[PDB]
C-alpha cells in the first residue's frame, strides 16, 4: 500500500495578457492512488466548465492529470485550483500567478 | 530509442464506487493517440491524436474488442492478487501495467517492456531478455508460475518484437509532420522584483516538443545549479510542453546571468539574458 | 495497437 500526496501547477498555456483568451491549467501529478478530486476557481466560485486530460502514470507509477478551461485574464479576478486527495486532510489551494 | 510507443492501464478495485473500471492510454514517445475507459457512457476506443483518425473501422473494433475483454480479464487479476495478499473485499486497489517497444535506428526492435505494479509497487517485470520474469515477492511468485506455463513471455516477446514495431512503424508514418519533426522552445527571460536588494530572473522556455530539455542560469559562467529554482516540465495543453527557471540575484548584479537552453530541436544550446525595456 | 491479456495475474 503506497499513497502519495500530489504536487499542483497552476499556471496558462500562453503568457497571461489582460483581454484575451488564454487557456488555465492545473497539473496535478505523482500522486497515488488514483481517486482526485480538482475544481478550478474563480473568485472562489467554482467553474463548472473544466475538461481534463486521461489517466496517465509516469515511471514511477504516479498518476498525472491536465485540467483546463478557456479563459480571459484579467488581473482582478482571482483564480486558483482546488485539489482533495487521500493523502490531504482538507482541500489544498493553490492561486494562480501570470508571472509563475 | 529513436522513438517508442508505450500503453498505460491503470485497473481499479473500487469497493462501492462500482464494479472494477479498466483505463488504457496509447502513446507514440511524448504524444497520446487513443484512449479507453470501461466507465465511460459508451465504452469504446476514441482518438486522441489527429493522425491516428485516418484509420479505418475495422482498427477501432480491434482496439475495442481487446479492451473491452481486458476489462474482464482484469477483474480476475484484481481478485488473485486479493487472495494472494490475504486482503478484504474492503479496500481499493489498483494494477497498473506498462507495455512498450523502443524502435532502433535500424528499424527494428532496440527494447521490449512490460512491467506491473499493484498498490504502486512493483510486482512483476519481463526482463531484458523478453524471455525470463522477475517477481518482487513471493505473493509475484504465483504468477510467474501461471504465466510460465502459459508461455506468456514467449507470446509478449512475439508481439513486442514484431507486432508493436510494426504498428508503431505505421504510426510514425501517419504522423510524420508531428511526431518526427521536434519544436524548439520559445525562450523569454522575465525580471521579479522581490525586495530593494533582490530579484528574480525567471528564464522561460514554452511550445517545446518533446517534453526533454534542459534549462540552466550561468553567472559570468559558473552553474548556478545550487541556486536554480527549476519546476516539473509541465503540458501546455496543446500537445507541447513549457518549462522555466527562476534564480534570485541581487540587484545591479544581474547583468551578470545568462540563461542556457538545450533542446533536441535546436541546432546548438541557446544563450539568452534579460533585457531592461 | 495493444497484445492481448490472454492470461490474468
Amino acid at each position: 500500500m503506497i499513497q502519495r500526496t500530489p504536487k499542483i501547477q497552476v499556471y496558462s498555456r500562453h503568457p497571461a495578457e489582460n483581454g484575451k483568451s488564454n487557456f488555465l491549467n492545473c497539473y496535478v501529478s505523482g500522486f497515488h492512488p488514483s481517486d482526485i478530486e480538482v475544481d478550478l476557481l474563480k473568485n472562489g466560485e467554482r467553474i463548472e466548465k473544466v475538461e481534463h486530460s486521461d489517466l496517465s502514470f509516469s515511471k514511477d507509477w504516479s498518476f498525472y492529470l491536465l485540467y483546463y478551461t478557456e479563459f480571459t485574464p484579467t488581473e482582478k479576478d482571482e483564480y486558483a485550483c482546488r485539489v482533495n486527495h487521500v493523502t490531504l486532510s482538507q482541500p489544498k489551494i493553490v492561486k494562480w500567478d501570470r508571472d509563475m | 530509442g529513436s522513438h517508442s510507443m508505450r500503453y498505460f492501464y491503470t485497473a481499479m478495485f473500487r469497493p462501492g464506487r462500482g464494479e472494477p473500471r479498466f483505463i488504457a492510454v496509447g502513446y507514440v514517445d511524448d504524444t497520446q493517440f487513443v484512449r479507453f475507459d470501461s466507465d465511460a457512457a459508451s465504452p469504446r476506443t476514441e482518438p486522441r491524436a489527429p493522425w491516428i483518425e485516418q484509420e479505418g473501422p475495422e482498427y477501432w473494433d480491434r482496439n475495442t474488442q481487446i479492451f473491452k475483454t481486458n476489462t474482464q480479464t482484469y477483474r480476475e487479476s484484481l481478485r488473485n492478487l486479493r487472495g494472494y495478499y490475504n486482503q478484504s473485499e474492503a479496500g481499493s486497489h489498483i494494477i497498473q501495467r506498462m507495455y512498450g517497444c523502443d524502435l532502433g535506428p535500424d528499424g527494428r526492435l532496440l527494447r521490449g517492456h512490460d512491467q506491473s505494479a499493484y498498490d504502486g509497487k512493483d510486482y512483476i517485470a519481463l526482463n531484458e531478455d523478453l524471455s525470463s520474469w522477475t517477481a518482487a515477492d513471493t505473493a509475484a511468485q504465483i504468477t510467474q508460475r501461471k504465466w510460465e506455463a502459459a508461455r506468456v513471455a514467449e507470446q509478449l516477446r512475439a508481439y513486442l518484437e514484431g507486432l508493436c514495431v510494426e504498428w508503431l512503424r505505421r504510426y510514425l508514418e501517419n504522423g510524420k509532420e508531428t511526431l518526427q519533426r521536434a519544436d524548439p522552445p520559445k525562450t523569454h527571460v522575465t525580471h521579479h522584483p522581490v525586495s530593494d536588494h533582490e530579484a528574480t530572473l525567471r528564464c522561460w522556455a514554452l511550445g517545446f516538443y518533446p517534453a526533454e530539455i534542459t534549462l540552466t542560469w550561468q553567472r559570468d559562467g559558473e552553474d548556478q545549479t545550487q541556486d536554480t529554482e527549476l519546476v516539473e516540465t509541465r503540458p501546455a495543453g496543446d500537445r507541447t510542453f513549457q518549462k522555466w527557471a527562476a534564480v534570485v540575484v541581487p540587484s545591479g548584479e544581474e547583468q551578470r546571468y545568462t540563461c542556457h537552453v538545450q533542446h533536441e530541436g535546436l541546432p546548438k544550446p541557446l544563450t539568452l539574458r534579460w533585457e531592461p525595456s | 495497437l495493444p497484445p492481448l491479456d490472454i492470461t490474468p495475474y
